[PDB]
């Protein structure tokens, strides 16, 4: 079974750059879908960014053009760059993975523990 | 702001122009602020503090005390009237303070669960308070939504809105968006009603008091609450005790008049005795205990809408929860699709978003590449009344999952391509919903009917199926394989829906199945385990398939390896008596409509159980009302359930129910403590005066001493027993019987033991001081102080029926400690303060006399403690 681990989160100032990483025990080859999800208080969890089967990258509308996602088999850890971050687009981030699947119907959905990102208005 | 009638007659464009309402984008921030400056918020002004204070004086026992005080005034006795009035004021003030604290804590908690709605203001849909709405704002109504204001509906795809809360007719009324020339406002959605079905969009035509039917809501805010059944039972018990005591005092009157005694002194002492024996603090201590319980659950994040739940939570043993919305987080997602042709698609991605790709044998499918999956998704999209506006669901979670699937595959837009002229809407009884449609671009095609629902009800209507894009007559082998796939999908935990499309109902083509994962709610496994470990049963009642319910229940733990599950059609087949026999054994009910849910609820109630249904959804509100306790979710609850519910879990945890049940247990014991203390010392005083009158001894107590004793036994010293903390052992006791049974035979026996000890000791002191045949003031002071110290030790014993005093500690109940200290201080002041010696007819006592009285008064506490140890040893 594949085990997920998140890292890189921390306090960041507006207009800066931030790094995040989600690492799985196994190699990142077969998973058709894998993406981050922004969960915040008072609202439902929302998509951040992910990669499909045909190398097509999906980005959420709110954070399009400023979030970038990359994957590499050598380091087996999917890697996220954030720029032009605002106080209104900060919450906890959960990386999730799904493996393709025939006779069973059990979902191969795995989640990460999550890392919190906090932002404050400039002063 | 327009009137409802004027907005009804006026078309949509005129109402939008008058209110300057941007229908497609709504009001911006500046416009909303400017309109808030003039119109203000949507609150109905302000809510009777002095009315609340005077309300407590309407109780029958307080009225009896006031009648006694009036009799004292007319047959002028200033001191007796003042004492009785002060007793009334202190008890009523304690009741008022505790009620005020409870109601303000409830209001503070309810502020964390405020009325809310969906509003599109800056071109972005948001979840905003109905309080913040200003006229001309755009509001979107979903299924199971409370209407935040009078709305001029300019979109009504389908809409049934109940009008019971306003009109009085329980039948839902269908709404039509077209203007109505000249209750019959078919296009206006009034404030505060509930949307039974469908989706709609309107512009608010009023705010604050401008609503057409705001007066009924103003009345509801001032409706108050009927007394709790425990409160009625204790009003009855207080009346019974008072009438027995009045009969006894009448006997004392007759004996005193016939044997020969000062009639004025007899009247005053009998008035004091009547005031004493009246349990004026019994309804008050009941109210105080209920209030403190309410605050205790408010500390546990449980909005107790109705007070009669507090008496009932201690009796709860069975919880008939729901799979969808209560035991599952309700964040559905379509993950697996089995086409009628046999092809299979694995849908990936979570949440209500378009970001997720359908995989078909490892090949991504978009548009109409695969006809089977495309028709499955098209029938999924067209048939719903749910919309995903700005990554926020509005309709049902399963409809939301279907919409998210359609957006994922790129077929969302077809929802705009069909004209829904006829609609067979969803009902839990039906288990399916269908819509007739004609394509906008090609009207020449026939009225294609899309359909979705449960497998059995869907496939009953289907007479054909798809095979490689060809319609073929359905066969039993096809039904068998589809049933096998449904069963395995449900065994995987995926909620299954069947989809079909064709001309007319009963001639449809079965397109395929969709597997909707709804994961179980976090933390409910541990709560379920703790509930069974605490002697509380849990039952899953659902309208879903056996496999889904059983798989989820096994995951949670309420369905063990060897457990029974019963279908709804069975429950229809079975009789009432057989149902009562078998219901406690069944762990998971499946395919149970709201009628079957109500049947199960009534059966469990017929078994003497107290049922706490934790439900969700529009159709299950009637079952929530039927259940003894109706629980609702705070953050994931439709307004229909929260309005129909009796308790709301603010933080959405099942542990809150166990906590509330724990807080509801100990009210019975505290009220028993008050009852035993008050009744024991009242019987003691009555017996003392009866023996004094019958045997012609001087009365050991005069009127004002008995009135002070009444203040002791009904004022803070006795009301502090209602504040007494609840030990852990009572929580381990099984649920209390629904029958009150407050005056238990053991309670009466302990009461008689305490009264006999009190009478014996007090008469001993009275005779000892009266041996010299001189009725000195020292005699009366000794007897009076003996009775008062007896009363304090009786209260100390009365703190707990079983648990020992020493283990509790003297400082555990601080209100009791302060009340006893004040009682002792008042006793000393009555003994020493020369005006108070004059009014009470007393004389100063020596230190050795007080020491002897204290030693004698330790006897009742010692006897009670020894008795407690005796039953503790016997029980072991
Ligand atoms: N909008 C809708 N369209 C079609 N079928 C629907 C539907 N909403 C629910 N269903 C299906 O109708 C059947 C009966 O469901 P019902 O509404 O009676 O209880 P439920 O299963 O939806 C939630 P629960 O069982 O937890 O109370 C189930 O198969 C459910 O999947
Ligand atoms: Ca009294």
């Amino acid at each position: 079974q594949v085990q997920l681990q998140e890292s890189g989160g921390g306090l960041v100032q507006a207009g800066g750059s931030l790094r995040l990483s989600c690492a799985a025990s196994g190699s990142i080859f077969g998973a058709d879908w894998m993406g981050w999800y922004r969960q915040a208080p008072g609202k439902e969890r929302e998509f951040v960014a992910g990669i499909g089967h045909g190398a097509s990258t999906y980005y959420a509308d709110s954070v399009k053009g400023r979030f970038t996602i990359s994957r590499d088999n050598a380091k087996n850890t999917v890697y996220l760059q954030m720029n032009s971050l605002k106080p209104e687009d900060t919450a906890v981030y959960y990386c999730a993975v799904q493996y393709t699947q025939y006779r069973s119907y059990d979902s191969l959905l795995y989640w990460g523990q999550g890392t919190q990102v906090t932002v404050s208005s400039g002063s | 702001v327009l009137t409802s009638k004027k907005a009804s007659e006026l078309p949509v464009s005129e109402v939008a122009s008058i209110l300057q309402a941007d229908l497609q984008n709504g009001l911006n921030k500046c416009e909303v602020s400017h309109r808030r400056a003039f119109h203000g918020w949507n609150e109905f002004d302000i809510s009777p503090l002095w009315k609340k204070y005077i309300s407590q004086f309407k109780n029958p026992l307080i009225m009896l005390l006031l009648a006694s005080a009036v009799i004292s005034v007319l047959m002028h006795q200033f001191d007796d009237a003042v004492s009785i009035t002060v007793a009334i004021l202190i008890v009523v003030t304690v009741a008022f303070v505790q009620e005020y604290r409870s109601e303000k804590s409830l209001e503070e908690l309810s502020k964390l669960v405020p009325p809310e709605c969906h509003c599109v203001r800056e071109g972005k849909l948001e979840h905003t308070l109905a309080r913040d709405l200003v006229p001309g704002d755009t509001v979107c109504l979903s299924v199971g939504d409370r209407v935040p204001a009078d709305l001029r509906l300019f979109e009504a795809v389908d809409l049934s809105i109940d009008e019971s809360s306003l009109t009085g007719e329980t039948t839902p009324c269908s709404k039509v968006t077209a203007p109505q020339p000249a209750a019959s406002r078919s296009n206006i959605a009034f404030m505060g009603t509930l949307v039974r079905c469908g989706k709609a969009k309107g512009v608010v035509i009023g705010t604050g008091e401008n609503s057409e039917f705001g007066e009924v809501f103003k009345m509801m805010q001032a409706e108050e609450a009927p007394k709790t059944p425990l409160q009625k039972s204790m009003d009855l018990l207080g009346k019974q005790l008072s009438f027995y005591s009045f009969g006894i005092i009448g006997i004392i009157m007759l004996v005193g008049w016939l044997l020969g005694k000062d009639i004025l002194e007899m009247f005053t002492i009998s008035v004091s005795l009547a005031v004493a024996a009246i349990p004026e603090g019994l309804p008050i201590v009941v109210t105080v205990t209920l209030a403190l319980g309410v605050m205790r659950m408010v500390k546990k994040r449980a909005i107790v809408k109705k007070l009669p739940i507090v008496e009932t939570l201690g009796c709860c043993n069975v919880i008939c929860s729901d799979k969808t919305g209560t035991l599952t987080k309700n964040e559905m997602t379509v993950t697996h699709i089995f086409t009628s042709d046999g092809l299979h698609a694995e849908v990936t991605g979570v949440g209500y978003n378009q970001f997720g790709e359908v995989i078909v044998d490892g090949d991504v499918v978009h548009g109409f590449y695969n006809p089977a999956v495309s028709r499955i998704v098209e029938a999924g999209c067209v048939c719903n009344d749910a919309v995903i506006r700005n990554n926020t669901l509005m309709g049902k979670p399963t409809e939301g999952a279907l919409i998210a699937l359609a957006m994922k595959m790129g077929l969302d837009g077809l929802q705009q391509d069909y004209i829904r002229k006829a609609e067979y809407p969803f009902s839990s009884e039906q288990k399916w919903m269908a819509v007739k449609c004609v394509h906008r671009t090609q009207q020449d095609r026939p009225e294609i009917c899309f359909m979705k629902g449960a497998y059995e009800q869907v496939i009953k209507y289907c007479t054909t199926y798809q095979s490689k894009g060809q319609t073929l007559t359905l066969t039993q082998q096809q039904r068998d394989v589809y049933q096998q796939e449904k069963a395995r999908m449900g065994s995987a935990g995926l909620r299954v829906l069947a989809l079909a499309s064709g001309p007319e109902l009963g001639q449809l083509t079965f397109l395929g199945l969709v597997g909707i994962i709804d994961p179980p709610r976090t933390g409910v496994k541990e709560a379920v385990t703790t509930l069974i470990a605490s002697g509380v049963s849990i039952k899953m009642i659902t309208g879903d398939s056996q496999e889904t319910a059983v798989a989820i229940a096994s995951r949670l733990g309420l369905y063990s390896k060897t457990s029974q599950s019963v279908s709804g059609e069975e429950i229809d087949a079975m009789d009432v008596q057989q149902l009562s026999q078998i219901v406690p054994k069944v762990a998971v009910f499946y395919r149970a409509s709201p009628r079957h849910k109500m049947k199960i609820i009534k059966s469990l109630q017929k078994n003497g159980s107290v049922v706490a249904m934790t439900g969700d959804g529009v159709n299950d509100a009637v079952a929530l009302k039927a259940a003894d306790i109706g629980v609702a979710m705070g953050q994931t609850g439709t307004d229909v359930c929260k309005e129909a519910a009796d308790m709301i879990l603010v933080d959405d945890d099942f542990q809150t129910i166990m906590s509330a049940i724990e807080e509801g247990k100990g009210i019975y014991n505290n009220i028993k403590n008050f009852v035993r203390f008050q009744l024991s010392t009242s019987i003691a005083a009555l017996t003392l005066i009866s023996l004094a009158t019958l045997m012609n001894f001087p009365n050991p107590l005069n009127a004002m001493q008995i009135l002070w004793i009444n203040i002791i036994m009904d004022g803070p010293p006795a009301q502090s027993l209602g504040v007494e903390p609840v030990d852990k052992d009572v929580i381990r006791k099984p649920p209390r019987n629904w029958k009150d049974s407050i005056l238990t035979k053991n309670l009466i026996l302990k009461i008689l033991v305490s009264s006999i000890i009190i009478v014996c000791g007090t008469l001993f002191v009275f005779w000892r001081e009266l041996r010299d045949n001189v009725i000195t003031p020292r005699d009366t002071t000794m007897t009076f102080t003996c009775f008062v110290f007896f009363d304090m030790f009786n209260a100390l014993s009365s703190r707990s029926q079983t648990k020992s005093v020493f283990e509790i500690g003297l400082c555990s109940n601080r209100m009791f400690c302060y009340a006893v200290l004040g009682s002792i201080m008042g006793q000393l002041l009555v003994i020493y303060f020369p005006p108070l010696q004059k009014v009470f007819q007393t004389e100063s006592l020596s230190i050795l006399d007080l020491l002897f009285l204290l030693g004698l008064t330790s006897s009742v506490c010692i006897v009670a403690e020894i008795i407690k140890k005796v039953e503790r040893s016997r029980e072991k």
